[PDB]
């Protein structure tokens, strides 16, 4: 076969590295070369199951692989319950990455299996595992202390008491995703800053009980934060913005959609101390004026992606500043100005300096003409600009 | 902002420097090169890619400004990759030599897609691999690896 | 209240135009709007084509591949690829496979297990795992099982008892006990009671009396009091009357003129009513109704199963 | 082809944001508008009504339709928020898409969808698709989860939703079928509810004389009251009045049959009513139905 004559093993394994386990077992039946290739270790490293619900597969992989399963994705495999994952856990003790996103029949029972048998976990994804309680976080905190990444998204019955148990053991978490955990409040934020000083990424989206008391504490306790999401946390004020500036000089991503009270005061204090911001989502920060964008153009040389959706007060002026940024001349690619009612064709002429722009959104910017769009596409063919036209 | 690239056979290609540094290998050679005023404007030598493969690569890089998985290939690339097996393997090698991770992903996913959805003899027919297993061994392997 | 048949209404069967219409039937927006019933859409179209001696016009292999690709691991069959299984589209796919004598391209045993699993302790059937009760589903269940020769797989006596508790004092049936009587539902229950040999617990004079009052002065049939006449309800009422042997209680000639008046002379196809736009659904029921009234260009149709009688004889002459 | 994906996502976002701006939206409709002529959203909110400009629907439904199928078919993932919003948009456009409803059932079983949120969804889809069988079917599934006084508020909101859907669609069998069901499984034939329905709904029947579903609902009320006098007599008089004021409605004569059948558990009074009707009536339909009533009468 040409395939074997022209492609070396290193490349053949790269091909097989994209293959399901079923297809990988059929290649084992092709030849003696393709047998040694189909069963090489590097092909049993990660499994992503894309199967049928009616399970025993996860248990059969646990035996055929066992010792070398390192990453296991079960996202959306509603078939699996505690029984399969017990079997897999006792057979795959070296697992470092487990993704149980959407596995709805999962109980505290599997986090206990994981605690007993999977002390090398660095990455646990529990998104939408709704039957998980605080007790699961206690078991994980005992047996999974090297956890670097935990995702509790939409695990709505988790409370501050579970968070406390979890971080008291998983002191080394670098990424913690808590989106849609609406019972979380400021005490749970305070347990996090107490123990998770190496935290790089924190997602609090729709955790609308939290306040400045909790967020300010988090900045005090987590000086290595690079990514923070607080969209939907309406209670927040510029006080949380001042604490970020004061404590988090490595901030790269700040999502604060729907945080109405944020003002220019907060963002000026934030901008001056945070020279590594790359993404900022300020959708529905209505009080924000052109002044906020002014500071961003000065103090944020690497700004990459900016959303000003529904920031009504923004005018063509602030856009001129962005375009005459150091970041705007090459390092801005995504700008979202929709429902900024004051933006006109002139802003699109400003953004003709932004040779790096890939994506521009102008929905509901009614002052913007089909003409303006066409001449911007003409100067910057790189840009996809998006309006309702 | 344009460089010349010379293929293995000596044909020279004017390419914009931006679309061409999608190649980590090409970006490396530029960085290695000058910073030179006083040269002869010699092109960047690419001894391990012939002009036909280069053509296909440059066309792939111009179209792009921009998980164990193969249903992922964009439709432009699917069409682009409807080539004979020999050139597609050469495109894998080129993508590997030039370190164009986008191209090496789609091409590998494309060969991977040629294996999926077929029986072992349908595999060996697609790639003209000789079955060197006795019926004893073929029955065996369609043994372990059969679970499923 | 009624339609008026115009002096230029089609008065003769235009078989070639109907077969062309169904053979060229086939847009993306409205493909998606209809996909939740694709399986049955295909059943209407294949069945009318075989009733017209045109089944060979259709792509047997893409259909069988489609059906094979719609059976879920629970055994049930969905309306299209990636839709959730439902009893309705399991009936459809099994009807389609019966036309193509290809019942065994799917797992018959798991289809039987899927149907059996939808029965409830009171004899009723749900449409799918979520538990909507409808006599339409009692019909779909026994129709699917009868086609597979597997009526013993469910509790037939309980299923009968339930359907009988849906009988109204006006002789009709609705979806559940307490429901308004309804021609489509009466067809399902009547068909249920025929498949299971229980038509004698039906007061044929009562039911046929409710049924024959569905004929309007125009000749067409409605589905309920004071509804417009409709080809599809014309078929279900006509089918029911045949099953209970009260077909002499309507004026077959005026109804034939009504159904014929629903053809489009230019495009082929039947509309629900003269003047309206045609679709494959009413095309099937128009042609099926005419076969039942005696149109000899059309293969005889079975009133219970809405299939060519020849296809059910092939079923009934077997191990069975 | 890729600019449209962005646009459809945008329009999905616009629908969700409509409901944030006004959670008392109570009606949706298609705004005939084939051209996108200005940079405004095709989602138009005026007061409590949510209009959708038609030019975008050809893009929006195929994308959201296929997004849901790619999820169900395990080829593209959607998170909880997207599931909820993608399926919300689909059911607004095509509420007979059972697979879309079935995804919300799972979201509700898992606990991340408040059931009350699907009752509102169905209610709003029903303002545009009042007969939608699947919507009623889904709505019963939700209601039975909520029974496994809050009952009376549920019963009362069902009556209004069914009433709403009956006024929007002639002889809406499914709306009244659902209304029966609710009486059976939520009110369990409570005699004072049957009475309150009998009185509330006499007004509605007065105004919808050709609607047989409404009269059957009254037939159900009465039979079910039986299974636990002056009500039957008052329903025959009501039918006498209606037949006299609106000659020629088969629904009214069919109602009188059903109601007089129940009362008979005498016939001279009914003969003289038919005699007096047929002697002095100009309506030709009315004569058919009166002659038809007598042929029915004498087989008793
Ligand atoms: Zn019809």
């Amino acid at each position: 076969g040409l395939i074997n004559k022209k492609l070396p093993k290193e490349l053949l394994l790269r091909i097989f590295s994209f293959l399901d386990i079923v297809t990988l077992c059929r290649c084992a039946q092709i030849s003696k070369a393709w047998n040694i290739l189909a069963l090489d270790g590097s092909n049993w490293q990660r499994i992503d199951l894309f199967n049928f619900q009616t399970g025993r597969v996860v248990e059969n992989i646990s035996k055929r692989c066992g010792g070398f399963l390192r990453k296991l994705s079960l996202r959306g495999c509603i078939g699996v319950g505690d029984s399969s994952l017990k079997t897999f856990a006792q057979n795959c003790r070296n697992i470092e990455h487990l993704n149980l996103n959407g596995c709805t029949k999962i109980t505290d029972s599997t986090c206990y299996s994981l605690s007993r048998f999977c002390s090398k976990l660095k990455h646990l994804d529990l998104t939408s595992c709704v039957s998980i309680t605080n007790s699961s976080l206690k078991g994980i905190s005992e047996g999974c202390r090297n956890l670097e990444y935990l995702n509790l998204s939409w695990c709505d019955q988790i409370t501050k008491d579970g968070i406390e148990a979890l971080v008291r053991g998983c002191r080394g978490l670098k990424a913690l995703l808590l989106r849609g955990c609406t019972q979380l409040e400021d005490e749970a934020l305070k347990h996090i800053q107490n123990y998770c000083h190496e935290l790089v990424s924190l997602n609090l989206q729709s955790c609308s009980r939290i306040t400045d008391e909790g967020v300010v504490q988090i900045c005090r306790g987590c000086h290595r934060l690079q990514a923070l999401c607080l969209s939907g946390c309406s209670n927040l004020t510029d006080a949380s913005l001042t604490a970020l500036g004061l404590n988090c000089p490595r901030l790269q991503i700040l999502e604060a959609a729907r945080c109405s009270h944020l003002t220019d005061a907060g963002f000026t204090l934030l901008a001056r101390n945070c020279h590594e911001l790359e993404k900022m989502d300020l959708e529905e920060c209505i009080l924000i004026t052109d002044s906020t964008l002014i500071q961003l153009s000065i103090h944020c040389p690497k700004l990459q992606a900016l959303s000003l959706s529904h920031c009504e007060l923004i005018t063509d002026d602030g856009i001129l500043h962005l375009s005459n940024s150091t970041c705007g001349h090459e390092r801005l690619r995504v700008l979202e100005l929709d429902n900024c009612l004051l933006i006109t064709d002139v802003a699109l002429e400003h953004l003709e300096n932004c040779r790096g722009l890939e994506r521009l959104e102008l929905y509901d910017c009614q002052q913007v003409t089909r003409a303006g769009i066409k001449r911007m596409r003409a100067q910057l063919p790189h840009v996809k600009v998006h309006a309702y036209f | 902002p344009s460089i010349k690239l010379q293929s293995s056979d000596g044909e020279i290609f004017e390419v914009d420097v931006e679309i061409a540094k999608q190649s980590v290998t090409i970006k490396t050679m530029l960085e290695d090169l000058g910073m030179d005023d006083e040269g002869d404007d010699d092109p960047v030598p690419l001894p391990n890619v012939n002009a036909a493969i280069l053509k296909k690569v440059i066309q792939w890089c111009t179209h792009h400004k921009d998980e164990k998985r193969t249903d992922d290939i964009p439709v432009w690339d699917q069409e682009f990759l409807k080539v004979d097996q020999g050139t597609l393997f050469e495109l894998i090698l080129a993508a590997n030599y030039l370190d164009i991770k986008g191209l090496l992903d789609v091409t590998c996913k494309t060969v991977a897609n040629m294996i999926k959805g077929k029986t072992p003899e349908e595999i060996r027919k697609t790639f003209n691999i000789k079955n060197d297993f006795t019926e004893e061994e073929e029955a065996q392997v369609r043994k372990e690896n059969q679970w499923c | 209240k009624d339609v008026i048949i115009k002096s230029d209404a089609p008065d003769t069967l235009l078989l070639e135009k109907h077969a062309d219409y169904i053979a060229s039937y086939g847009d993306d927006y409205e493909y998606c709007m209809s996909e939740y019933l694709r399986m049955s859409g295909i059943y209407w179209g294949l069945t009318v084509m075989d009733l017209m001696g045109q089944l060979h016009r259709m792509n047997r292999e893409e259909i069988l591949a489609f059906i094979k690709s719609c059976q879920h691991e629970c055994g049930g069959i969905s309306a299209s690829i990636g839709h959730d299984p439902h009893l309705l589209y399991t009936l459809s796919a099994v009807q389609i496979l019966t036309l193509y004598d290809s019942i065994n391209v799917i797992d018959v045993n798991k289809v039987v297990e899927y149907v059996k699993g939808l029965q409830k302790e009171d004899g009723s059937f749900a449409g799918d795992i979520w538990g909507e009760i409808d006599t339409r589903f009692s019909f779909c269940a026994v129709a699917t099982l009868a086609l597979l020769g597997k009526l013993d797989a469910i509790n037939v006596e309980k299923a009968i008892e339930f359907v009988l508790s849906c009988m109204n004092f006006d002789g009709g049936f609705g979806c559940r006990p307490g429901s308004e009587s309804h021609a489509g539902q009466i067809y399902c229950c009547t068909g249920f009671l025929a498949i299971t040999s229980q038509l004698h617990q039906v007061n044929s004079d009562l039911l046929g009396w409710w049924l024959c009052e569905r004929q309007l002065p125009s000749g067409g049939l409605n589905g309920r009091p004071e509804k417009l006449p409709d080809v599809c309800y014309s078929w279900w009422v006509l089918a029911s009357l045949k099953i209970i042997g009260r077909l002499h209680w309507i004026d077959r000639e005026k109804l034939r003129n009504f159904i014929l008046a629903c053809q489009d002379e230019e495009t082929g196809g039947f509309a629900d009513r003269p003047g309206d736009m045609v679709d494959p659904f009413h095309t099937l029921f128009g042609i099926a109704g005419l076969s039942l009234l005696g149109e000899e260009q059309i293969k005889p149709v079975n009133p219970v199963f809405c299939m060519p009688e020849e296809v059910l004889q092939r079923v009934n002459v077997q191990p069975e | 082809s890729e600019e449209v994906a962005v646009l459809v996502q945008r329009v999905v976002k616009d629908i969700t944001n409509a409901f944030r701006r006004n959670p008392h939206i109570d009606e949706i409709g298609l705004i005939p508008c084939p051209e996108a002529r200005y940079n405004r959203s095709p989602i138009v909110l005026v007061e409590n009504k949510l209009g959708v400009e038609s030019w975008c629907v050809k893009f929006l439904l195929p994308y959201v339709h296929n997004k849901l199928l790619l999820y169900r078919t395990r080829k593209q993932w959607l998170n909880r928020d997207e599931l909820i919003d993608v399926t919300c948009t689909l059911l607004l456009l095509n509420p007979d898409f059972t697979t879309a409803w079935n995804v919300r059932k799972e979201l509700i079983l898992s606990g991340t969808l408040n059931p009350i949120k699907d009752l509102h969804l169905g209610k709003l889809a029903l303002t545009k698709f009042p007969k939608s069988p699947e919507t009623w079917i889904h709505r019963r599934w939700v209601l039975q989860q909520l029974i496994q006084e809050r009952a009376q508020r549920l019963i009362q909101e069902e009556m209004e939703v069914c009433g709403e859907a009956a006024g929007r669609y002639p002889s809406n069998y499914n709306a009244w079928s659902h209304r029966i069901w609710v009486l059976q499984h939520l009110a369990k034939l409570d005699v004072k509810i049957l009475l309150d329905e009998l009185s509330s709904t006499k007004h509605w029947a007065s105004m919808h004389v050709s609607d047989h579903s409404g009269f059957h609902y009254r037939q159900f009320l009465l039979k079910s009251l039986i299974s636990q006098p002056h009500l039957l007599e008052e329903e025959v008089e009501f039918s006498t009045d209606l037949i006299d004021s609106y000659p020629g409605h088969e629904t009214l004569w069919c109602h009188r049959r059903h109601i007089f059948y129940l009362q008979h558990h005498g016939l001279e009074m009914e003969h003289r009513f038919i005699d007096q009707v047929l002697s002095t009536c100009r309506n030709v339909e009315q004569a058919r139905f009166a002659s038809a009533y007598r042929k029915w009468l004498v087989t008793l």
